[PDB]
């Protein structure tokens, strides 16, 4: 490797070395430095393996997965959290996947439906409990287009049958009711619950408008794994609209269950989100027929390349129209540019995220002039470290499924000039003097998606990294 | 599109014309309920009939306000000097049980969890256990590791007792490391009662087998109960420090919430030590400032420790604080201190001056057992009417005693009180009793909003006070304990009712007749 | 009408039916200019010709942003203990200056007249303050009179010095009395060269004769000036002593300001004593604290005490509450105490956990001109623009001082100082230039209605920081000053913008897609 | 005379021994106890003279008195306080004079206008300063319909000569200029401005249409001294317009330039402040010959009682008016009465006001069983204490212009249950652990006069007197 790998392959050792001997050893295994000749991992990084116990793993669980994730966004549906009290709590309204409505009437996704689980609903269950929820639900929110059963823990453990409610309900209410066993103890992060939430997408809903009319254009295509946050999905939308493309669906930010109904008369399916919602992607491709492409709409670079990616699966004039919007916004890539650069460039981050941002995100930070020193992720899977090998400058530390102290010790030893990464690293890290923007929720902005989101995202890097705060932590006397 | 002089974030970006066709558009593949009938429909969940149907509820929960034991159990946990909360059974809670701590006090917050998975039904979480205390152990250095657990490990019924016994003698972790557990089931009670069974676990470990003799130390101890306001752990050790009676609170995380930023990680900080948990069953007594929620700790204090668990109410406004003082001068022979007077007088003056504001404004009002009780109980002290009182974690025990102190006030007499109802059961109280304002947490912005689009005649605006606080920076700072509380009170409420009477006359020409220039 | 159960005040009594059709028949007998005149002249006053023609007066002043000096002088005198404020001149003065802070402070003020009339006004008012120091003494028993005037006495030229002296040669005012005073011309300056002047007058009549050594006593004198947050007079003294500096406040109301309501009037209370008056010019040094209104008080202490004055700036903000505590280290040769350091860190952690929402913030900002000085500097290190900053009674020195500092940061590049200029100029600038937000007294209310009703997205939301405030009850009690008060600060700030982004987001169905829980 | 007088002639005694002899025998002449059989209060009590110096009166000065009551309430005209900066800011907004309009541009009653007087000014004179502020009002402030001045202090004292400068600028503008010599030192109280203000208006305004065609009514006339506290004067004005009367004008509570010029075209004048206006009242009566008469709408006995003899000035038609106004609001008076009395009768209330209420309001008072027990006033003459005799009971204790000592003293003796008074008083008795209420601004509430009026001071009145926090002055431990 080069002279910043091997700093980084000793710092490795170094950082390692608190750990009982078992656990060492196969950390060591979920850590690499990058070498810009290999194309595919292979026996370097291993990831998406149970989690050490007892080290302050920043993952999630299933329901989050699949709850917090695939379902929530879905505004027209009503989703029940089925279980004792805590999980729906903790997730009510936590994640920015933004939907327009009318709250608690047409749109749900802000209240948090529950079984609120007794210790009678433990020991005699809660199928009985379920079955009466969701009568309650159909008289007091006739609006909703479709109710979702999310598990927590204790339903499976207990014994419950969740698919033979369900499937009575929906008769009785004559609406679609979806039964998702997404026990948190299942898998060993949030990534079995998007596969489980796919699965049941597969079963359950996709299905509903087959042999069923729709008027189809040829530009039509559907948005795969963007959740809206902050409203990216819709900066990114307005640009397919503009190249001529017609967004059937979007999946499932701002989402309905009317257009995942008609996702199986798409064209295309365009895959933001790799990690969550490639499995349906793929049964779609080989049930209907509709290829898909995965898409990067970070920074003036990677949509560009995206746009034109895109329009290239159509004819002609799309191609053309492709070439006109990038035009048409030129003007205000190169004004951020301009702006920003200067004030950013030079500049190093170190990049911890969930399943997909902390290779998605590089390019943007690219063209700001910024390096990435160090990338990991929480719950990715060795095809997502495949897919982050191109954009890694040599010898970058690229690593898994993180405890606290490692990342502690890997910034304080790499000292990277910006974090991101999300609300639980946030304020340690602040104490330590290191700006930090949150990658999870956008620390409340955004959207960063699209031409449009390129000029938040770059305003938002400027206004953490240069803020003038970060030269008061040491008193003067000190 | 972006001007590079004015950049707009989501609101207002998505306001421009660009986007509001765009939404245009894709409504139309939504099939969309008729916006007609939304509003209909949005009409008719304001109403008495619909609030008829919403109070048959058995069944459904929406919008509850409480959590789950295990929150309250880290929360207890993180006040022991040197202490990491480690929860045993799925690791989904503690990622959720620190963030959401980590929105509140916008501070780190280190929990671990010892990752149970499928493997444990079958199993056991033993295996778990013995790892997770072992790495624990080797990162972080705690010298006490205190136990609680997940859902999925109560169902399961793993054996604390034994598992920890098991993990010390085959060596995962040192022995001089202290492990006090607590089960902390999801399904019984709230975060209310995770605390109080892991403060029960705190003094198991520390006192079971202790010879005690209370008042063999002249101090007294001091239990908070679950309590988010740093203020509160503050204000109680200064009033003590002015009566010159020593005294420990047991559990106190208020140093390890507000640690400085100056360069440096720490995670742990202050926190009650081991020496004063040990020593405890030797104060005179342990006064239990929570007392609704209190329950266990209240059977150590008296059942273990052989002292009086003198009676106090939660120390919220002037007669509570009043109470509190004179059990504290009774109990340790000294004499209220006069700087205390002097507070407590100069709390007197504002209600006076304030009094004409607050004076038959009607209140709606939710939360914890004991906060709910002690909030009422001043606005009544200040001729305000909680009209609308709810706590979806109180019991009929304390229903029956809300009704009681109620039924003695000339301003309790349109009072009513409500337990085991939610924030959606709230929500048409709000518009059928109308209160005046709402006190609640973040979770009441959302009725504000639906009363608001009923009309601006009818919007209930939220005050504040409570947990979890998430839409505004460092409330968790203030106190509401104490005479120093009590100000804080006086000032939000009175405060409010003026922002809201400015905003009122605010229409130039039309209600600005009354926009006073002295209120 | 009213209903018994439902009685409605004058807002929004006036709202009903009866009353809006009284108020139109009313005026067709106004002879009112129509509707669409007033609206056309009202839009007119938002413009930039409007704002123009109002730059061009040289006359005319309306809606000033300052007071008159005897103002600044019965502060000042309510500081010292056993004190009675008197001012020679005019009794309509006194009801006022009495009435200003009986609302700002919501507490008694002590200050007589000799109320001077027409016979006065030939013959001197001699025989007034002959009588009136004897009347005074009798009803009042104080210690000290401190005599100030008002405008009458200083046009006709009242020999304040003879007077008070010809009083103590003829019996008026016994032996034991001290009799401090200075000319305090309302046509000079403002309130704050009224506290100046008064504090003058008191260093004359307990120190000229004195003869000092700077260090005799090992403490520090502290000058506030002109100051109405009682916090920020007992933060002062809390910070010396955690840093274990000996300390006199010369002049501090605060005790006066704030008695108790405990069935006792009771007139004087606290402030400093003649004792540490006289003992002065002993300390190592005095700090003056608003170094731009304490100009004959540096006199005071380089020409009479012989002391240093050594610079301080008003210690508003974390840079300037650091150079305060570094000041005092040094003079005193004393360690900045660990609980100072501590609490320093905490307002950096609150700092960069909201430096998000205040980035970029743009504000216009009001007030007197240490004031100004100091919150601007504290914006500046924020990160905030504070792009439109008005003193009316601030001077050109001053505003050399200003722009060099706005100069010197990137973020005064857009920031416009306005000196000699009021309230109906800072109108026009809001309109004009539309800050977010605007930091002022009450009477910043008046604008933000203003603007409003040009249109929602005009309207610029005052936040409440400075004097007086009179529209919303106990701000007076907060802290402005040292870490605490920049803790305040920074609060008030980052929940002014969360409130204001709710109240544009809470709008069911249009603006609430970005009505988020957590901020 | 009775025990209670005796009492309160020896707490008299007592109370005025601290003041030095020539200040005491002075005193002494402003405090006696009433007789019920007695009709003029002759040499028992002296007012409107000087204060002494130095004992802390509440008493203000003339400008208060013309700018402040008199011409500040005019919402149509700018009012300009000519002088140094004080003065106008002190009294910027201070008093409850409501009124309805567009503040800065048809109504300009909150907005302090000034000359900002420095020292060049009184060096060299400000009538060339105020010429121009004259013209730079009239550019900026177009809508205006008339000016005042309102001299302060400086201004007579130095030679200016304003009448020139008026009537130069109101030539220049072709809009009333109006010259006030209303410096605070003239007089010895508020009271010389209210008069200073009278002739003003007699000489500057009030013939302004004398000639020109009016249509009138039989049933015409002007509410005279009413300052619309709260909206006292709109809660006035709904009375005698539903008893069939044409409010042609207001003065001066939400008044306006063109109400005062029309006045003159009225049939009667009804005035409840006799202390301010009765002199411009007794003016019209001599020259335009309208007769005048005066009223009193606090509570209902005063109520009913002006009601009947205000429309006893007109014919049955009117006469049957006011009974059935009257009756229509008996339900309302009566279920205030049971609900208030209860909670307020017996109660015991010394009254400190300026120069009409500490009378005014006793029937009030005693429409809730309320006893006066001491009434004073700051500024009043001998006519109102004549006004005042018929409504006090035997042995009251009738004082002017206390100082803060014999107020207070007074009340530590005497013990009411309440005290109404100003604000410069509140926030002592409030210490002393007495009830107050703020009878100037009504306390921010209000309004009080008429049928609405009386129900928000019953229920203010109560609020204050049985509020929780007056038995908390006392620590439970003492
Ligand atoms: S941590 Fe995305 S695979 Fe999933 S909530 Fe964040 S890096 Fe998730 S991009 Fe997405 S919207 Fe996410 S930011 Fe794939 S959905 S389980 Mo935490
Ligand atoms: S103190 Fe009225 S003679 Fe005048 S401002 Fe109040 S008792 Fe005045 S009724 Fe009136 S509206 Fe008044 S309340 Fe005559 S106007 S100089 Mo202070
Ligand atoms: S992995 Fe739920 S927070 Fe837990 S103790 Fe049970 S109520 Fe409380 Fe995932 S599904 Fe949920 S969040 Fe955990 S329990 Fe499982
Ligand atoms: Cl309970
Ligand atoms: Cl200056
Ligand atoms: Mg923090
Ligand atoms: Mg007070
Ligand atoms: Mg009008």
């Amino acid at each position: 490797t080069n002279a910043t790998g091997e700093r980084n392959l000793a710092l490795i050792q170094e950082v390692l070395e608190v750990f009982p001997e078992t656990a060492r050893k196969e950390r060591r295994k979920h850590m690499m430095v990058s070498d810009p000749k290999m194309k595919s991992v292979g026996k370097c990084i291993i990831s998406n393996r149970k989690s050490q116990p007892g080290v302050m793993t920043v993952r999630g669980c299933a329901y989050a997965g699949s709850k917090g994730v695939v379902f929530g966004p879905i505004k027209d549906m009503a989703h029940i959290s089925h279980g004792p009290v805590g999980c729906g709590q903790y997730s009510r309204a936590g994640r920015r996947n933004y939907y327009t409505g009318v709250s608690g009437v047409d749109s749900f996704g802000t209240l948090n439906f529950t079984s609120d689980f007794q210790e009678r609903d433990i020991v005699f269950g809660g199928d009985k409990k379920l079955s009466k929820l969701i009568e309650e639900m159909e008289l007091l929110f006739p609006l909703t287009k479709g109710i979702t059963i999310q598990s927590e823990c204790p339903v499976g453990l207990i014994g419950d049958d969740i698919s033979a409610v369900a499937n009575a309900s929906s008769k009785a209410l004559d609406k679609p009711v979806i039964p998702v066993r997404c026990e948190g103890f299942r898998g060993v992060s949030q990534s079995l619950g998007h596969h489980i939430a796919n699965d049941v997408v597969r079963d359950w809903i996709l299905n509903n408008r087959e042999g069923q009319p729709f008027e189809t254009t040829p530009y039509d295509v559907a948005i795969i794994g963007d959740y809206n946050i902050g409203g990216d999905a819709w900066a990114s939308r307005i640009l397919l609209e503009e190249m001529g493309l017609r967004v059937v669906a979007q999946w499932s930010g701002d989402g309905t269950l009317v257009e995942m109904e008609n996702t199986p008369f798409v064209k295309l399916n365009l895959v933001h989100c790799y990690r969550s919602m490639n499995y349906i992607a793929r049964h779609m491709e080989e049930k209907h027929q509709i290829p898909w492409m995965e898409y990067n709409f970070f920074g003036p670079t990677k949509i560009a390349e995206s746009l034109r990616k895109i329009a290239d699966q159509f004819d002609d004039t799309i191609r053309a129209n492709a070439e006109a919007v990038i035009a048409r916004y030129e003007g205000q890539m190169a004004a951020i540019i301009a702006k920003y650069r200067p004030r950013l460039e030079g500049r190093k981050v170190l990049l911890y995220m969930g399943g997909l941002r902390p290779r998605h995100v590089i390019g943007a930070y690219e063209d700001l002039g910024m390096e990435i020193i160090a990338a990991g992720y929480e719950f990715a899977h060795n095809d997502d470290y495949d897919r982050t090998l191109p954009d890694l400058k040599e010898g970058t530390l690229l690593f898994d499924d993180a405890s606290s102290y490692e990342l502690e010790a890997f910034v304080k030893a790499l000292k990277p000039d910006l974090i991101g990464s999300g609300i639980k690293e946030k304020y340690i890290f602040q104490k330590m003097g290191v700006p930090f923007r949150q990658m999870h929720s956008w620390d409340y902005s955004g959207p960063y998606h699209g031409y449009d989101g390129f000029a938040i995202f770059a305003r938002d890097m400027d206004m953490t990294l240069n803020n003038p705060a970060w030269n008061e932590l040491t008193a003067p006397w000190l | 599109s972006q001007t590079i002089d004015k950049i707009n974030s989501c609101y207002p970006l998505f306001e421009q014309d660009e986007y509001q066709e765009l939404f245009r558009n894709k409504r139309q593949l939504e099939e969309a309920h008729d916006a007609q009938r939304v509003q209909e429909v949005f009409a008719w969940t304001t109403t008495a009939e619909y609030e008829a149907l919403n109070f048959r509820r058995e069944a459904l929960t929406v919008d509850p306000a409480k959590a789950c034991q295990p929150l309250g159990a880290v929360l207890c946990s993180l006040g022991f000097a040197n202490t990491l909360p480690y929860v045993h059974g799925s690791q989904g809670c503690v990622a959720y049980f620190r963030t959401y701590f980590n929105r509140h006090f916008k501070e780190p917050i280190a929990c671990v969890s010892d990752s149970m998975t499928e493997d444990a039904a079958v199993f056991g979480g033993n295996n778990n256990m013995n790892l997770g205390l072992q790495n624990a152990s080797a990162l972080y250095k705690p010298e006490i590791i205190a136990v609680s657990t997940t859902c999925m490990a109560e169902v399961i019924g793993d054996d604390l007792q034994a598992f920890i016994a098991n993990a010390k003698k085959d060596g995962f972790v040192d022995s001089s490391i202290a492990v006090p557990h607590a089960h902390t089931p999801s399904f019984i009670g709230s975060h209310v009662t995770g605390w109080d069974n892991m403060f029960e676990g705190f003094a198991k470990t520390f006192t079971a087998d202790y010879q005690g003799q209370p008042g063999k130390l002249p101090k007294l101890n001091l239990v908070t109960g679950f309590e988010t306001y740093l203020g509160n752990f503050r204000v109680l050790k200064r009033m003590m420090e002015q009566m010159a009676v020593p005294c420990s609170l047991l559990s106190d995380p208020s140093e390890v919430l507000d640690t400085p930023a100056d360069g440096h990680y720490r995670m742990y900080s202050g926190g009650t030590t081991q020496q004063e948990m040990k020593e405890a069953p030797d104060a005179i007594d342990t006064l239990l400032l929570q007392p609704w929620q209190l329950l266990k700790s209240k059977k150590v204090v008296q059942e273990m420790w052989n002292q009086p668990a003198t009676e106090v109410a939660i120390p919220l406004g002037l007669a509570a604080t009043d109470e509190l003082l004179m059990t504290v001068s009774q109990l340790s022979g000294k004499p209220i201190a006069d700087a205390l007077t002097l507070e407590r007088g100069r709390l007197v003056d504002m209600m006076l001056d304030s009094h004409t504001w607050l004076h038959g404004k009607k209140f709606g009002l939710y939360g914890d057992p004991d906060f709910v009780m002690g909030l009422t109980r001043f606005l009544l002290e200040l001729g305000c009417e909680p009209t609308v009182i709810l706590s979806h974690n109180a019991n009929k025990r304390w229903q029956k005693a809300m009704n009681k102190m109620l039924d003695a006030s000339p301003y309790g007499r349109d009072s009513e009180v409500f337990i085991n109802c939610d924030l959606w059961h709230f929500r048409s109280l709000m518009f059928t009793r109308q209160p005046d304002f709402m006190i609640g947490n973040s979770y009441g912005k959302f009725i504000q909003r639906d009363t608001l689009a009923k009309g601006k005649a009818f919007e209930v605006p939220l005050i504040r006070l409570g947990f979890p606080l998430f839409d505004r920076h460092h409330l968790h700072r203030q106190t509401t304990w104490g005479y120093e509380g009590a100000m804080n009170i006086v000032t939000t409420l009175v405060n409010a009712v003026l922002e809201k009477l400015d905003s009122d006359t605010s229409q130039l020409g039309k209600t600005d007749y009354s926009f006073d220039l002295v209120r």
